[PDB]
Parts: C-alpha cells; structure tokens; sequence
C-alpha cells in the first residue's frame, strides 16, 4: 500500500510532483504449520521510471500477530512527471521470490498550484506598479470628461 | 469558365479530397476491425507498441496505451521503437520489455496492395535509428550485396532477422497454395523457408485480408533459459544427443 | 522548420523526421491547377492590376502574395 | 438518405445558381453606377 | 555475481527553489512607486490645471454618475477576478454589468461634447 | 497529405 | 391487474395518426415558405420609420404569426428527416 | 487546460496543457454546450466535431466578402466568397470528417485580415482592438499564428519605405501590437516566445 | 425452515434437458396428504446456488390445462405453490413442475481448437432433494448425444444406463427427505455457441407526432464456450471456410435476431462505427460481427430499427386521450441468455402514467424524465424496468402502460417552439431599436 504521508490516498487526490508519500507492505513465513511473521532485513523499495529513481531500504515498523509490515519512511516525490511504478521485489536465495507492482501516474503542478503574486516580494513590487497604473487611469478619465478647455 | 469552375472544383472534390482513411473504397474494414478486436478483448492497462504514424488511431479507436504518436515531441522514443523493429527478435524483446510492452501492432499490404505498408516505410525507421545508434542499425546491410531492396529470396540476412519482416511475413507462403505466394506491393515471390520461426512473440490477431497483425510478447521461460533454446527444442525432431561433453560454462559465483 | 523553408536542402541534413513526412514537400506545377483552376492564370493579372493603382490595402495583397 | 449521383446534383445545382446570381449582381451594379 | 547482493540506496537531488528578495528592498520600491502615483496626482492638481470647471449639471449628471460606475466597475471585476473568482463568475459579472453601463456612458457621451 | 511516413 | 389491463387493451381500437407521416413532407415545404415570407414582412417593417408604436404593432403581429407557422414547420421537418419529435 | 494524459508516450507522459493548442476544442465544446442547453437539441459531440469544417466554412466565404470588400467594391467581394466557397484548394483541409487545427484557423485568418484592413484604412483604435482580439484567438487556435505575426509588420514597414507614413497607421499598429502581444503570451504553449 | 404442512411423494419423475444453453427441468410429482388438517399449499426445495439463477418457475396441473398460483419465496431455499381448492385429508394430486435456470456446464477441458467439438460438466444432485418423504423416484437427462460420468461412484444403483439419447438413473424405492449426500458430475457433448449477454439495455421511443415507435437495443455479448488453444490463426480459420465446413462450431459468426414485422430503418453499429455486414430480410436482421466471436471474446453492438405506432398502442374506449400500450420485453437472437435487462420506454412529456403492468418479476421500476432533441419544456417520460435472469424465447411477455396524454399536451410541442422563436425575434426587434452612437 502507498499513500500520502498524511492518510490521504491516492483516488481522493492523484500524486503530484514533490509530494510526500509513504509505502507500506508486510511479508509473512510459512514454517510449515502456521503462518509467522518474517524477519528480514535486505527488503527494498524502488520508485522506477525505467530505471530506479528511489531505491530505499524499508524498515520494520508494526507486527501483526501472523505478518509483519515494513515502511519506507516520508519520501518525496520526484519533481520530473510521468508513470512510474512502486515495485517492492523480494529475491532471495533459498527463499520464495514476491514481486508486488503498481504502475501510478505522477501529474505535474497545475496552473493554481503555484505561489500567489502576494506572497513573492518582487511581485509585490510589480503588483503595486499595476494598482498605481490603474489608479492614475480611473482619475485620468474623470478629470479629461470634467474639465473643460 | 466560370461555370467550368463549378464542375471543375465538384469533381475534384468527389475524385480525391472526400475519401475516408479508416476505411478503404473497394469496403474494407480491416483497421477498425483490429482496433476493436484490441478494445474489447485486451486488457485495459495493456501497451501497444507500433510505428508514430498509427499513434493517434489506436488511442481514439483501440483505446490503449501507446509508445508513440503522430506528434513526436521526443525523437530519441521514435528512434528506440525504430531500434526495436528493425533488430534481431531477441534485442527487439529485450528492449520492448525493458518498457512493459504488451502488444505489438504491423500493417501488411501484401495480399491487398495497400503499399502504405510498413515495409514500404522500413528504410525510414533504420536511417532514424541510426541517427541515434551509428553502429548498430547500419542501413547498408538491409540492401543486397549489390544495393538492392529485395524482400525474394535473395534478401540479405540481415533483413530475414529483422523483427519487421520475420512478423510480417509470417505464414504467408501457406496461404497462397503449392508452397509459394507472391507480394503485390514489391512483386517478390515468398517460399516457405523465406521467413524463420518466431521464438518471443505470439500472433493473437490477424485481420480479414491480412493487413493488421497483432503479436504478444510471450512471458519469459520459468526455467530462466533464452527463448530460442526453448524454440530450438520444441522444433529439432527427436534424435540421440550426440555425446556426452563436459560444458564449457565457466565460473560459479 | 521556418529556417527550412530558406535552407531547403536543411531539413535531410538534420532533422531525420522532418523529412519523412510527405506534407513539406515541394509541389509540381499540375497541383497548382488540380487545385485552383482558370484561378490560377487569373491571379498574377489581379496582382499587376493592383499593382498598377498602389493603395495602402493594395500594398498589403502585394506583400502576401 | 439521399443517394451519391442525388449529393452530386445539388452541389452542381447550387453552384450554378450562386455564379448566375453573383453574374446577375455585376451586372445591374455596373450598368447602374 | 549479478543481482543476488543488496544493493546500493539510490535518493533523488532536486533543484533550488529560486532566491526571493528580502522585504526591505521591496518595501523601499512599493514606497516610491507610491510616492511617484502621489506625485503624479500632485502634478495634475497643482502644477497642471486639472480645473475641474466644467462638472456636469441637470439630468446629464445622472448619466454621468452612470458612467462612472460603469468605469469603476468593470475595474472592481476585474480586481475580484485577480483574487480568485473564477472566469465565468468573471464573465457573467461583465455582461451584467456591461449591458446598461454601454446604455449609460453612450448616453453621456452623446449629451456632453 | 497527412502527418504520415512516405 | 394484468387480466384487467390485458383485456382492455385487446378489446380496443388502435391508434390513429393525426396527419400521416407520409404526407408531413409536403407541409414542410409549405410551412417555410409562409414563414419565409411574414418573417421577411416583420423584418421590413423595422425600417418603415412610420411610428415606433405602428412599427412595434405591425413588428408584434407579424412575428406572432410567423413564430407559430415556423414551429408547426419544425415539428414538420423534424418529422420529415427522420428525427421523430 | 490542466490535463495530463498517461495513455501516450507511456513512460513519460505527454503534458497536454503545454503541449496543445486549446481553441479548436474550446470552440466545439462551446457550440455542444449551447445546442444542448439553449436551443434544446443534444446532438452527439462526435457530429459537432465532424460537422465542424463545413460550418465555418460559410463563415470563411463571409470574412472573405468583407475582405475583398475592404480593396476593391462589394461585387468584387461577391465574388471572392463565391470562389472561396467551392474552391478545391480549401475544400481539401476542411471536408466534414477533417478536425485539424486548420479548419477553424483559415477562418480566423481572414477575419483577422480584414480588421486590420478595417483599421489600418481607417485608423481606428475600436478595429485595432478588435484585430487584436481575433489575432489571439488564432494564437489559441492554431500554431501558423506565426505568419501574421511577420506579415501585419512587413505591410507597416512598406508603407514607411514608401514614404506614406501617416498617423492613422501609428495608432493602428501600436494598439494592434500592444494588445497583441500581451494576450498570446497567455497560451501556456506560446508562453514568452514573443520577447525572446 | 422446513416446511411444517407436509405432504408425500409417491412417485418424484425428474427430466433434464441440456440441449440448449441453459438447464430446463420438468419435475412430474404425485402427491398424497399425509396431514388429517385439510392442506393447500406445497413447498418445492432449491439449493442456493440453484436458487439464486432460476430464470422461469412455472407448476400446473397434469389433467387439467390451468397454471397453478407458482412464487419464489425469499439453507436450501424454496418456492411456494398454491392449489387452487382445498385438497381433503387423503387424496392423490398430479402435478407438473417446469423450471429453466440460467446455468449451463463449464468445459471439460477448458482449451480447444477451433475445429474440435466441444464438451461440458455440470454438477448437480443426483438424488431427488425434496421436503416431503419420497418413495419412489426417477432422473432422466435427455438433450445430448453423448452422456458420461465423471468420477463415477462405486456402487451399481448410483450409476445410469443409456437409451436412445437418454441417461437414465434408475428407479429408486425409499428416499428420506432432505436428503442431498450425494453429488453427480456428468460430461455431455455440445456443439453450439453458448450466448451470454451480460448487459441489455433497450430503448422504445413512442411518438405520437409520427406514428412510429423506434427500438434501440444495446448488446453486452460474450460466447461462454471452450477458449481457443494455441491462439486465433487466420489461416485455420480460412481453410476451415474456404473447404466448406459447414458444420456446427462453438464461434459466433452470424447472429439472426427475429425482429417485430413490418420493420423499417434497420441498422447496426459497435462503438467504432457502422459495420457494414448485416442483411436485412423479412422480419429477420442478419448481423455479423466484425471479428467471429470466439470462445471467452467480447463484443458489444448497438441494433435499431423503427415500427408503426398503430401495432403496439390502442386507444381507450371511453376517453379519447387515454391509452394503453402494449410492448414486447425481448427481441434477440433465437437462444441466448440474458444477465440484466433494463428496458426504458419513452413517452412523450405531456403523458402522465397512470397503470403498469409486467407479466415476469422485475427487480426494480424507476420513472424519471429524459430531454430530448426538441424537448425544450422537461423532458420525455423514461419509464425503467430493471430485470435479471431472462431466457431468449422463455421471456416472451409484453409489458403493458396505461397514459394519459391529453389533447392539450400535444399541440404544446409547436407552441413551445415558437415561443423560443419568438422571444428570439422580440429581442432582434429590442437590439434593433436601441442607438449607442456616442
Ligand atoms: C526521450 O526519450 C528518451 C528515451 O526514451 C529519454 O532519454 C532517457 O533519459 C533518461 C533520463 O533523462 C536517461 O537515463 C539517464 O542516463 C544517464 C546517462 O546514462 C549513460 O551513462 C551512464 C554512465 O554515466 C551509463 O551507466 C548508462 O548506461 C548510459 O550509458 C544516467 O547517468 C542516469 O543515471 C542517473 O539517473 C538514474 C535515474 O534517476 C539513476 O538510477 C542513476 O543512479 C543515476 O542517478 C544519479 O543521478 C540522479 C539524477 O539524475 C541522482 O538523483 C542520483 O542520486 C544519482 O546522482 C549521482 O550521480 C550524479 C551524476 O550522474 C551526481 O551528480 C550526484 O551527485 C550523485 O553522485 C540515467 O540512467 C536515459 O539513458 C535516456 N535514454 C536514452 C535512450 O537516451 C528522454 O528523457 C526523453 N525526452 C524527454 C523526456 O524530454
Ligand atoms: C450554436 C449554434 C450553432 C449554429 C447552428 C444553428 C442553429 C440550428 C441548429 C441546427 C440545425 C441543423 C443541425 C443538424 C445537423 C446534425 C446532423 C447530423 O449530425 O447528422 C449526422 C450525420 O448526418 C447525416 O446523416 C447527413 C448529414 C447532413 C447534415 C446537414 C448539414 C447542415 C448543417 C451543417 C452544420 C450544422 C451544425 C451542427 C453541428 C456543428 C448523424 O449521424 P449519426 O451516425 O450520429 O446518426 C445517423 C442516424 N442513425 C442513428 C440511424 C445511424
Ligand atoms: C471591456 C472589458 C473586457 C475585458 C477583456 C476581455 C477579453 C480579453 C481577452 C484576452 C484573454 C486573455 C487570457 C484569458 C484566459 C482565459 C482562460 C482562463 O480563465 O483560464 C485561467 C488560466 O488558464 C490559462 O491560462 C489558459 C490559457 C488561455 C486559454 C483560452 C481559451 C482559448 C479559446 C479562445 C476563444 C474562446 C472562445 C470560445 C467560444 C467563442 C484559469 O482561470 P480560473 O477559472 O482558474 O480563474 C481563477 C482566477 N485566477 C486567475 C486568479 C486563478
Ligand atoms: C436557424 C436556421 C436553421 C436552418 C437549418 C436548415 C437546413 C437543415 C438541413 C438539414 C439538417 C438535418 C439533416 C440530417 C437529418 C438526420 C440527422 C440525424 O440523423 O442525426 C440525429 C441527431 O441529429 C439531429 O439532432 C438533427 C436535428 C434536425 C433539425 C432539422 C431542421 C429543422 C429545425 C431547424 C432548427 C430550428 C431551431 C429552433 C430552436 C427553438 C441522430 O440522432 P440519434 O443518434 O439520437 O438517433 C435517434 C434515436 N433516438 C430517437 C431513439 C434517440
Ligand atoms: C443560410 C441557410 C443555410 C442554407 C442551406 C444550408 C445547408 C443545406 C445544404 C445541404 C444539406 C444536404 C441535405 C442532406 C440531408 C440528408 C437527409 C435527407 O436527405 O433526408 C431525406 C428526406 O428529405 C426530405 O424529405 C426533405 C424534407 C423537406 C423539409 C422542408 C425544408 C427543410 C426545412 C429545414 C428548416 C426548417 C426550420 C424553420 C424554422 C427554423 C431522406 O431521409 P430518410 O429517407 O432517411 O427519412 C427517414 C424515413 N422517414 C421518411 C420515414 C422519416
Ligand atoms: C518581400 C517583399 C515582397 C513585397 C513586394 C515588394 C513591393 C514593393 C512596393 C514598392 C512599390 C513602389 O513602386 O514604390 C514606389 C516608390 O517607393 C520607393 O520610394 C521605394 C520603395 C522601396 C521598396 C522596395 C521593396 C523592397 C523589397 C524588395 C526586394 C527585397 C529583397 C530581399 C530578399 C511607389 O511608387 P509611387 O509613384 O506610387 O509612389 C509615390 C511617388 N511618386
Ligand atoms: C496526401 O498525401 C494525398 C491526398 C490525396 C490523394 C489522392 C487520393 C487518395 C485516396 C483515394 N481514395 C482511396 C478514394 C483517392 C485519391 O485520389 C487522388 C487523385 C489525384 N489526381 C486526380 C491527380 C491525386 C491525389 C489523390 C493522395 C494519393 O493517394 O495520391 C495523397
Ligand atoms: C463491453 O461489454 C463488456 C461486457 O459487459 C464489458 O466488460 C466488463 O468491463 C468491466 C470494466 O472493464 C469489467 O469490470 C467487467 O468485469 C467486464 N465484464 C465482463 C463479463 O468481462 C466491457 O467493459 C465493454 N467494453 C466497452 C469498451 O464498453
Ligand atoms: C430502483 O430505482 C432506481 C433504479 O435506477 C434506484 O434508485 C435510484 O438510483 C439512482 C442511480 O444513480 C440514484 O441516483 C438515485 O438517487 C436513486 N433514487 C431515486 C429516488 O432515484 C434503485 O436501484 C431503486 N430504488 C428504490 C428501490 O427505491
Ligand atoms: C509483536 O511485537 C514483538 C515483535 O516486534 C513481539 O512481542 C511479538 O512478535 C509481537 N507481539 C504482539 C503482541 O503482537
Ligand atoms: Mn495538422
């Protein structure tokens, strides 16, 4: 499972470019009698365009009684877009080899995703040459139909 | 003339600009009918991998993801599914997985005479290929030791290979009957040992006259052994091996 | 693809993908009969006609022709 | 529907009787300006 | 010896929001852009003779109270579009507004001239 | 004429 | 009731057309010809410049009967096209 | 105009809203929206898009009218619509079916053309405005908005060499340009391509 | 909850039949009173997978020509007969019981090539599952060629013997009830497309303007038999023509829908377009699909054709603005198997429903308004009748609706056009005499 580092999922808001995600997965052993929770510490992560973009370690965080789950912590998302897969692969010797996929779409920052005039200084410098402008023209039109020649 | 205009402009307007292009005049339905075969019965996150000229199409009728389109933003994403057609089937497979490919899409025109076939464009994807890639899609080896385009039996080896041909050309002697069947685009004869087997691809359509072919990348062997052993296994006939000779396979890790 | 329509021979000696597409082509003579006919005689006499008589609209036709 | 040879006249026909009508114009406007 | 080891963690380097100017600078320049309105304003009042003789009287200044509000209007429009309404909010606001303020201010014009 | 190969 | 609902539904006269489809066509083509003609009338009676209440008099009646005898003619046309209204 | 669609050019994505011109779309989707909810009749939004070239086609054959009849007379005009409406050359791109950016943008063309005839005759600030507004319409419509751009400033620059400089050609141009320029730097595809 | 009034079965005769796409059961059972109490109802037992696709269920009586009050009642489910008199405390009835449900045998080997014939496997119970003690008793399975069992049981009485075409099970003398242990497995031959149609969606657009009534159906199809084996193969496909092999096959290759007569302005389209294989004869639409259906291979179509309106609506007798219509529920393919049926009837926007009426169960009924294209005042009135499990030629009801749609309400089409052309011409008058010359 992969969310937003809030709880927010990914069908309620689609993953932009530098957001905060967490990933989420838990592996389990068969000893041959029951289900148990596996202990592994070589497990990774990878977010792939075709080629690993973020490779991390995930670490033990939260055991279920038969299960234990493992994370990656908040990491930010690349700020280049496109489809990238989520892909947690297990390929140990000896061992069963689990592969687990997700291929997700990463949008780029929308027109009213960017910082406002009002809060960049230099445009704050500009907005206030617009206002001046404005202004003066609003004065401008009643004074050439008030006075007369 | 002004009323030699009027007749002037309406025929040329019936005669050349009012023709569809989904359907040839004969009607002829082979492009929808793969399309739709490709809608209804692929699954819906499936990738079609085809030339930059059917992009667009297949998005509007097929409804599936594609690699390329008929606008080309990205040139060096042309030139790699150029490099992907016109290479030896196991480069061809590697690189289309390398990019979660599922499906593969050629038009033929070899029994109709469409000539907008993808063979008539082949020449056009090498030199962008080899744009890119200088030493390895060299277009002074799909002519004959003598500078000719031939697709007869008297191609060169390296066109044979090529997953263009091999894909197009593929159970095409068995259809026209005694053993040999003619082109009618190039006007070549093709015989049954003209075109290799295929060891990587599946073909899961081919349309009513033979002018869309649709493959499907064949999931690699559990055994984790190359296709082609495989292939040459399920086709050498059954003979005692011919000794036992101690493998030379080198160092295990 | 402006600079090409300067350098003709440009566009095979870069860009490969420019010169496949059979639109940026150059154009026989019989296209532009096939296209605009008893027009196509009629139009280099409207522009000498207009040339004739120079107006400031006039200049404009000139120029786009 | 209307058939193809029906498609064929009726442009044929309305482009005659635009040119007849557009002939006609010239003709009174430059007889009487 | 390939793909059996662990291997490498790979974290992707981002870009460098760009530098923005301290407030004090920007401060400094809103003040004389203000100054240099104020001075304008100033300049047409004093210096110049923005007599303000000719202020309009009977019916007529109804009209031109119209076409003032028309002249302010369309401003306050476009100031509440530069604030987040939306464009056919935007675009509504303006036909509305448009439609007797084009009655009012040609009816101005023709009167006074 | 259409955005096509030749 | 289905019996009830059955039984009065065979032992009943079927329907009958207003005017018959077939025949719709014509009316087409008669109905846009009097549009045609009071329209273009109320369309030459902005210009009379006789007075504005005669003007706005004649304007009203004649596009009365104009808007009526053009819907009629849409229902018509509609019908006649193949779009069933 | 903030889609990115994730079913082309599959591991990188196409950002459409940089990508696209924006008019022809927005023209369609104006025309279904008012057939469907003023005048009362829902047609499908595959007939507008087919049937979208011959519609203005007739639009074409009136801007042409009233461009001819900027040059010479109103006869003259007559018969330029009437050669513009049949002729093949124009029938070719805009046949019912075709949905290029052509289709709407040869119309644009001569619309743009004539205000600035309109004003540059005249000398007007209202048609200069108005040339201006059509031209950003084509700037949102298709991408050969380029020609324009390079053939309303080679007329003005003639008419300096010639000696015929006059003041109703100032206000033209100046309003045509400002105007202009400041809304096609608006389409986020052209973006700050006219300064640079 | 076994059903406390109790009854017995002196002799349970069960007929299954398997020559079409779904099951068909005909159960002929001869029942005593047990009870003293006089008894007028009987249970019949159903499992539950059973249960949950029963398309038809229909009892009447041997002698007499009369269907018996027959319901469903909603863990071996059940359903409820009622006698029409009370039966006396000791007394012998006949009863014929026909049941068709929506199920039909997965194949055996579930990938075969395209020339192949194929071969299916249903499981069903053996012994009659009865709430009423059973002495004697019979399974008969007709409709296929060939009949075997798969994983036969070891003793000789739970086996079958062949006559003619049948898989007879033999007479049992003594079954307790409630008694289901036991589990028969049979494999039968079939050479036929099994049709299913997951979704249909009909439309029926009455208009009173123009006495035509338009249907449009919409198709969800899927052939349910063997998969293909090594893939499609055009050249196979092909020779298999071009020899002649007229045979039967499991592909859909042509579909003949049987239509109302007298239809006009056929066509057939998918959502690419308009395909153009489909013949048009009398009273039958040919249609072929643009690429043979093969087994486990979607396809989904639009067909559509237009009827006269003096077929299907009549008026009543004593008001003149009332009337009554009376519409077919199913015009498919000769056999097929429907999964959901929602079927939409369109009435002008001035008629008011005033009674409706369905001669099979529906699942839901829905009443809303719909624009359409000179629909400038609400809309038309979509009437919806949503259903399940429906059998091709089973279904053959037709829905009947009662309206009211006054005189008044017909001629307010024209008007409400005009209106529009009118406010239209009011404002070019206001836009025409309103000067802004400054
Ligand atoms: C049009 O389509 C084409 C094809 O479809 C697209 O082209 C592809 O674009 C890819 C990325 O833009 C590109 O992939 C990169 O190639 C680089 C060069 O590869 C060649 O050289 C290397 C040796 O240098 C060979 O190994 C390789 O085989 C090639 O011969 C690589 O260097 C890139 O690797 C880096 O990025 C990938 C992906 O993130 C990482 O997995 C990898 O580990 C590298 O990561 C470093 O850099 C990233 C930032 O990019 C850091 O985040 C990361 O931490 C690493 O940083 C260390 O190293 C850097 C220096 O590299 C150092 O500054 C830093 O401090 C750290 O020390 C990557 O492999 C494809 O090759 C290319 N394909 C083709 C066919 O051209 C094209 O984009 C499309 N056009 C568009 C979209 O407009
Ligand atoms: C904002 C205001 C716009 C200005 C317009 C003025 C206002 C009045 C409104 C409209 C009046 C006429 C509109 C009818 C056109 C729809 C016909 C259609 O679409 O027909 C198409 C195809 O055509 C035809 O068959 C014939 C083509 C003839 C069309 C005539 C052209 C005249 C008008 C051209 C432009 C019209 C503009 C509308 C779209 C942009 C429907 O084919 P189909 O496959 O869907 O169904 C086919 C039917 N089966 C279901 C059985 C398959
Ligand atoms: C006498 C007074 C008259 C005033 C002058 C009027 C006209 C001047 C014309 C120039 C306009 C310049 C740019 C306008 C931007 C509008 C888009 C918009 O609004 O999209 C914007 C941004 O998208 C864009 O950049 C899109 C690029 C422009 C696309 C325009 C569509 C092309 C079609 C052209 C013709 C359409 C005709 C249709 C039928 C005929 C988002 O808007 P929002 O909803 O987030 O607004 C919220 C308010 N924020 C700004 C504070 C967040
Ligand atoms: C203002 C001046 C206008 C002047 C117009 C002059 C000439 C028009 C000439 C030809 C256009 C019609 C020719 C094609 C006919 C077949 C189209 C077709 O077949 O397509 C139709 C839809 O298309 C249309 O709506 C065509 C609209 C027809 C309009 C006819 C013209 C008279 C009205 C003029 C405008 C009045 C506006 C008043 C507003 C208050 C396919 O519908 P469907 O797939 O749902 O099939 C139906 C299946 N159910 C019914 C079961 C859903
Ligand atoms: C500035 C104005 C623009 C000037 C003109 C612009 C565009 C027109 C030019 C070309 C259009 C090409 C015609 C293609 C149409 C194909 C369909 C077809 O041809 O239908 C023909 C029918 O024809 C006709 O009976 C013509 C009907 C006569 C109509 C009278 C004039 C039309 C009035 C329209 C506007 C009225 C509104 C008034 C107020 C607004 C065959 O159809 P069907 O056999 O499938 O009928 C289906 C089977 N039933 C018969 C059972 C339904
Ligand atoms: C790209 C250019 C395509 C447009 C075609 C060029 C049209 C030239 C217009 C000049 C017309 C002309 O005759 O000029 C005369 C004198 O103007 C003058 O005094 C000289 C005008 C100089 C303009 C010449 C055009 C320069 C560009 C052509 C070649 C450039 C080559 C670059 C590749 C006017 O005559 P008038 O008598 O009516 O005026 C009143 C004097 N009594
Ligand atoms: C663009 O590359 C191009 C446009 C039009 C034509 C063309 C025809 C194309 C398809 C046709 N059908 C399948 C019906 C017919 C065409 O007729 C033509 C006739 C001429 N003449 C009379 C010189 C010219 C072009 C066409 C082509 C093309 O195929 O040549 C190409
Ligand atoms: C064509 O009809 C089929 C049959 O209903 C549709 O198939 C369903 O599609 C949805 C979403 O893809 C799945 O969740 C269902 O499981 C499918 N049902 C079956 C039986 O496969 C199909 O989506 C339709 N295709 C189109 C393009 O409309
Ligand atoms: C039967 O009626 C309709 C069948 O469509 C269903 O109820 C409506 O379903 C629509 C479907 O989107 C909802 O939008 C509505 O809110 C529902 N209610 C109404 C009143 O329309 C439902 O299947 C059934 N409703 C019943 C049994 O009340
Ligand atoms: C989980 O917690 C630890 C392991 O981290 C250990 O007590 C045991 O495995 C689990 N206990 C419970 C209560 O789940
Ligand atoms: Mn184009």
């Amino acid at each position: 499972v992969h969310s937003h580092a809030d709880g927010t999922s990914y069908d309620e808001e689609p993953y932009k470019i530098k957001d905060k995600v967490i990933y989420s997965v838990g592996f389990s052993e068969w000893n041959g009698e029951e289900w148990l929770p596996h202990i592994a510490d070589d497990i990774q992560f990878e977010l792939r365009q075709v080629d690993p973009y973020y490779r991390l370690t995930l670490s033990p965080s939260g055991n279920d009684s038969e299960t234990q789950y493992y994370t990656t912590g908040e990491f930010i998302l690349p700020d280049r877009h496109g489809v990238f897969t989520f892909l947690t692969d297990y390929r140990k010797i000896g061992l069963s080899f689990t592969t687990d996929k997700d291929v997700k779409a990463i949008r780029h920052l929308a027109n009213d995703e960017y910082p406002r005039s009002w809060e960049i200084s230099n445009s704050w410098v500009y907005i206030s040459a617009i206002c001046g402008v404005i202004v003066a023209w609003i004065f401008f039109v009643v004074s050439f139909v008030t006075t007369s020649s | 003339y002004l009323y030699l205009f009027v007749f002037h402009s309406t025929w040329v307007t019936r005669t050349a600009y009012s023709s569809p292009s989904v359907v040839l005049p004969s009607l002829i339905d082979d492009f929808r009918e793969a399309y739709y075969w490709l809608r209804m019965n692929s699954d819906e996150d499936s990738k079609v991998a085809a030339w930059w000229d059917y992009g667009y199409q297949i998005g509007g009728m097929a409804d599936r993801t594609t690699l390329v389109d008929n606008n080309t933003w990205n040139n060096t994403h042309i030139a790699i599914v150029g490099k992907a057609m016109a290479s030896p089937e196991e480069k061809s497979y590697e690189i289309l997985k390398e990019h979660d490919v599922d499906y593969v899409l050629v038009i033929f025109g070899g029994l109709i005479g469409f000539g907008g076939d993808d063979i008539n464009k082949f020449l056009w994807m090498i030199r962008i290929s080899e744009g890119i890639w200088p030493e390895e899609i060299k277009e002074r080896d799909f002519y004959t030791a003598e500078g000719e385009y031939r697709v007869d039996a008297r191609a060169s080896e390296t066109m044979r290979n090529s997953l263009l041909y091999k894909m197009s050309y593929k159970d095409f002697p068995q259809l026209f009957n005694g053993g040999q069947a003619t082109d009618r685009v190039r006007q070549q004869m093709i015989t049954p040992l003209d075109v290799p087997p295929l060891d990587y691809f599946d073909e899961v359509f081919t349309s009513e006259n033979w002018m869309v072919r649709i493959y499907q990348l064949k999931k690699d062997d559990a055994q984790g052994r190359t296709l082609r052993d495989v292939g040459e296994l399920t086709r050498s006939s059954t003979k005692t091996r011919r000794s036992i000779k101690r493998p030379e396979l080198g160092l295990r890790v | 693809r402006f600079y090409s329509l300067w350098d003709t021979n440009y566009a095979k000696i870069h860009i490969p993908i420019i010169a496949s597409v059979s639109e940026h082509q150059p154009v026989s003579w019989p296209a532009f009969f096939f296209d605009t006919h008893f027009l196509i005689w009629l139009f280099p006499a409207g522009v000498f006609l207009l040339f004739l008589d120079l107006k400031d609209e006039h200049v404009f036709v000139i120029a786009y022709s | 529907m209307i058939s193809d040879e029906q498609l064929n006249s009726l442009a044929i026909t309305f482009g005659i009787v635009m040119m007849t009508l557009i002939v006609i114009y010239h003709a009174v406007d430059s007889t009487m300006s | 010896v390939d793909k059996f080891g662990i291997k490498p963690e790979i974290h992707h380097i981002f870009h460098a929001e760009p530098k923005r100017v301290a407030k004090p600078i920007a401060v400094i320049f809103v003040l004389i852009i203000f100054i240099t309105i104020l001075s304008l304003i100033v300049t047409w009042l004093n210096s110049c003779a923005a007599a303000f003789n000719n202020i309009p009287t009977g019916v007529t200044a109804v009209y031109f109270l119209g076409f003032i509000a028309t002249i302010v209007g369309f401003e306050v429009i476009f100031a509440r579009y530069y604030l987040g309404t939306s464009i056919f909010e935007t675009l509504f606001s303006s036909l509305y507004l448009g439609a007797p303020g084009l009655l009012t201010s040609t009816k101005f014009l023709r009167s006074f001239g | 004429y259409a955005a096509a190969t030749s | 009731t289905y019996e009830q609902l059955y039984k009065e539904f065979h032992s009943s006269k079927s329907f009958q057309p207003f005017i018959h489809l077939d025949t719709q066509p014509k009316f087409a083509i008669c109905g846009l010809i009097v549009t045609l003609a009071v329209l273009s009338s109320a369309l030459f009676a902005v210009g009379s410049k006789s007075s504005y209440i005669k003007k706005l008099f004649f304007y009203t009646i004649l596009s009365v009967i104009g808007s009526l005898f053009a819907g009629l003619t849409t229902v018509f046309a509609s019908n006649s096209f193949g779009v069933y209204v | 105009l903030n889609w990115f669609d994730d079913r082309t050019w599959y591991p990188l994505g196409r950002v459409t809203g940089g990508t696209l011109y924006p008019g022809l779309m927005t023209t369609s989707a104006f025309i279904w929206h008012a057939l469907r909810n003023w005048l009362g009749l829902p047609i499908d939004i595959r007939n507008v898009c087919v049937l979208f070239a011959p519609l203005f086609s007739g639009v074409t054959a009136w801007a042409t009218y009233e461009f001819t009849k900027e040059i010479k007379d109103a006869s003259a005009g007559l018969l330029a619509a009437g050669f513009i409406a049949i002729v093949p050359g124009y029938i070719s791109r805009s046949v019912a079916g075709s949905y290029d950016n052509e289709a709407i943008a040869i119309t644009l063309l001569m619309v743009t053309f004539m205000f600035w005839i309109k004003a540059q005759k005249t000398g007007s600030i209202m048609h200069a405005t108005c040339a201006a507004l059509f031209y950003f319409y084509m700037v949102s419509a298709w991408g050969g908005y380029v020609f324009i751009t390079n053939l309303i400033p080679l007329h003005v620059f003639l008419l300096i060499l010639m000696g015929r400089y006059s003041s109703k050609l100032y206000s033209a141009y100046t309003t045509w340009y400002a105007i202009g320029t400041v809304a096609s730097m608006q389409i986020p595809f052209v973006g700050f391509l006219p300064i640079r | 909850y076994e059903p406390p009034a109790t009854w017995e079965n002196v002799d349970y005769k069960r007929t299954i039949d398997v020559s079409n796409a779904y099951i068909s059961e005909t159960i002929e059972i001869t029942i005593k009173n047990i009870a003293s109490e006089p008894a007028t109802e009987y249970f019949t037992a159903f499992e539950s997978g059973i249960f949950s696709k029963v398309s038809f269920f229909s009892a009447y009586f041997t002698n007499e020509a009369t269907f018996l009050n027959s319901q469903l009642l909603a863990e071996i489910r059940y359903g409820i007969i009622q006698f029409p008199n009370a039966i006396s405390p000791q007394e012998e009835v006949s009863l014929v019981i026909k049941s068709f449900y929506n199920t039909v045998g997965i194949p055996y080997p579930e990938h075969v090539g395209m020339s192949e014939e194929q071969h299916l496997l249903w499981e069903t119970n053996r012994l009659p599952l009865s709430a009423y003690d059973t002495k004697k008793a019979s399974f008969t399975l007709i409709g296929s060629s060939s009949f075997e069992e798969y994983h036969p049981p070891n003793d000789e009485s739970l086996l079958g013997k062949a006559n003619g075409n049948s898989f007879e099970f033999g007479p049992w003398e003594d079954i307790p009830r409630f008694s289901s242990n036991e589990t028969l497995a049979i494999v039968y031959s079939h050479n036929a497309p099994l049709n299913q149609v997951v979704n249909l969606r009909r439309d029926i657009w009455l208009s009173h303007w123009a006495s035509t009534i338009q249907f449009e159906e919409y198709y969800e199809l899927t052939n349910k038999a063997a998969k293909l084996s090594k893939g499609f193969s055009r050249l196979e496909l092909m020779k298999q023509i071009q020899t002649q092999n007229m045979r039967q096959t499991h592909f859909v290759t042509v579909l003949d829908m049987l239509l109302p007569e007298g239809a006009t302005d056929h066509y057939f389209t998918d959502l690419v377009g308009l395909v153009s294989t489909s013949h048009a004869e009398r009273d039958h639409f040919f249609i072929r699909p643009r690429f043979p259906i093969f087994g486990g291979w979607n396809y989904n179509f639009t067909v559509g054709w237009t009827n006269k309106l003096s077929d299907f609506l009549h008026v009543s007798s004593g008001s003149d603005e009332k009337f009554v219509a009376s519409i077919p529920i199913l015009n498919g393919p000769p056999d097929t198997v429907y999964d959901n049926v929602e079927l939409s009837v369109f009435l002008p926007e001035g008629a008011e429903i005033f009674d409706i009426d369905s001669p099979v169960p529906f699942t839901n009924v829905s009443i809303e308004t719909q624009k359409s294209y000179f629909d400038l005042n609400k809309g038309h009135v979509k009437l919806t009748f949503s259903y399940r499990n429906l059998i091709s030629q089973v279904a053959n009801g037709q829905v009947l609706i009662k309206y009211d749609y006054p005189k008044s309400s017909f001629f307010k089409k024209p008007l409400s056009i005009a209106c529009y052309i009118f406010t239209a011409l009011m404002g070019v008058f206001v836009l025409k005499t309103l000067n802004m010359n400054v």
